[PDB]
């Protein structure tokens, strides 16, 4: 589940940690 | 307020609240060493485990180490596991532990963590509210919509869970039945309702059903800090950067790039059409709901900053062109993509999810009438061999009413206003 064109993930970016 | 402290505890009392003075004057170092002591001395003190939690974690951040908060989390572990721990603690210590397992990515972990709180803690609904985050987080939306529905049978006005819900109801295609879940939770102004996202998907939802009042949503979105403009809905966004829909090849600097795509057009349309004929799987079809009808289908050659090598082997050319221009290979929050479009297509007003990218496309097989792009409130046709350059975190909307396919080369450039430090740091999207 990635962001591409949209908005639509609850979040879109990974964590990672520090 | 939170009684922290049992039978045993209350009688070191002195102990305890010497070393957490300790690690409030900020003596990180000596606060540790302090509480290990107590753990050591007092092995089944609740307090004294918590304490070194506590430190471990305050030390993880002054050192920024992943390492040091997984010591961290087990300890907060530990203070579940000893006898007589005060029901307060409890639920603190659990808390902190599934907060720093999502930071680090655990989010598998943090799920065992939530789940066990829910378990001990029943009636707590915060915590199904925290659960149901968890969910959202892995990518579970089933579970995630179970977890926000039992709330909603027990607590029907709780607005944490009504937007929650009513994104999950959104992000189904439920667009109808979302919008009073998403707007009764955030006029509720619960904690947690006074989101982005929340404004967001209201609004757009809206939109899709024509309601006029979206734009009030939007409104009301960047008056509270959430929207850079009414017309700029992005929000992964660096402040700052200049904010246009449409720029010109010498307003970007990429003007190398630019003419590179337009002296070499053909080869790059050639390879499209190659696959399009004998490798037609390698287009898949549009996947984040963002089209009314139609097909639309994209051929992806770099995500994220990273070679797709198997679909370079389908347009290998185009690949080894590329490759001179890491403003747009090393564009993180970026694709370059071809993007074929069928006649009957409308693709909905829409935003892509950040300001730190512009987005050229270049014609590659363009019908003479029929095909067009709006960007904010100014609309665009393509030229075959010719590049436009907009910024979609602008509100934009495609239309295909030709009577044959339409194909574009897409590719995402860093915004030029962006540092290299900033281009080497940020997130990938
Ligand atoms: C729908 C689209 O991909 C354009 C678009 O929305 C975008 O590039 O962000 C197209 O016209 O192919
Ligand atoms: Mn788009």
């Amino acid at each position: 589940g990635k962001c591409k064109d949209g908005l639509g993930e609850y979040t879109c970016t990974s964590l990672e940690g520090f | 307020k939170p009684k922290l402290l049992n039978k045993f505890d209350k009688t070191i009392k002195a102990e305890l609240d010497a070393a957490e003075k300790l690690r409030k004057r900020g003596k990180i170092e000596e606060a540790v060493n302090a509480f290990k002591e107590l753990v050591r001395k007092y092995p089944q003190s609740p307090r004294a485990r918590y304490g070194k939690a506590q430190c471990e974690d305050d030390l993880a951040e002054k050192r920024r180490s992943n390492e040091v908060l997984r010591g961290a989390i087990e300890t907060y572990q530990e203070v579940a596991s000893l006898p007589d721990v005060p029901a307060d603690l409890l639920k603190l210590s659990l808390k902190r532990r599934s907060d720093r397992q999502q930071f680090l990515g655990h989010m598998r972990g943090s799920l065992l963590t939530l789940q066990r709180l829910v378990q001990l803690f029943p009636n707590d609904t915060s915590l199904k509210n925290d659960l149901g985050v968890g969910y959202l987080l892995i990518g579970d939306n089933d579970n995630a919509k179970k977890v926000y529905e039992e709330v909603l049978s027990v607590t029907p006005n709780d607005g944490f869970a009504k937007v929650h819900y009513g994104f999950i109801l959104k992000a189904q295609n439920k667009i109808a039945e979302s919008i009073p879940y998403l707007k009764e939770g955030i006029e509720s102004g619960d904690p947690g309702t006074d989101d982005g996202r929340f404004y967001f998907h209201l609004g757009d939802a809206m939109q899709r059903v024509g309601n006029k009042e979206a734009y009030k949503w939007y409104e009301l979105g960047h008056k509270r800090g959430h929207f850079a403009s009414v017309w700029q809905r992005s929000l992964y966004n660096v402040n700052g950067l200049k904010a246009q829909p449409w720029w010109t090849p010498k307003e970007t600097g990429y003007t190398e790039l630019v003419k590179s795509l337009e002296r070499n057009w053909k080869l790059i349309r050639d390879e499209g059409l190659a696959v399009m004929d004998k490798a037609k799987g390698l287009f898949l079809p549009e996947d984040e709901n963002l089209r009314e009808k139609g097909d639309w289908s994209q051929f992806t050659l770099w995500q994220q900053g990273r070679r797709n090598e198997n679909a370079c082997k389908g347009a290998p050319k185009t690949c080894t062109l590329l490759e001179k221009f890491p403003e747009t290979t090393g564009c993180r929050r970026g694709q370059i993509k071809y993007s074929i479009m069928h006649p009957g297509t409308h693709v909905w007003p829409h935003t892509g999810p950040t300001n730190c990218r512009l987005r050229m496309h270049l014609g590659l097989v363009i019908p003479k009438e029929g095909c067009k792009i709006r960007c904010a409130n100014e609309t665009k046709t393509w030229e075959e061999g010719k590049v436009l350059i907009f910024d979609d975190s602008f509100e934009h909307e495609v239309w295909q009413d030709a009577s044959s396919f339409r194909l574009i080369f897409i590719v995402d450039v860093w915004h030029p206003e962006l540092t290299p430090q900033q281009r080497r740091s940020l997130p990938a999207i």
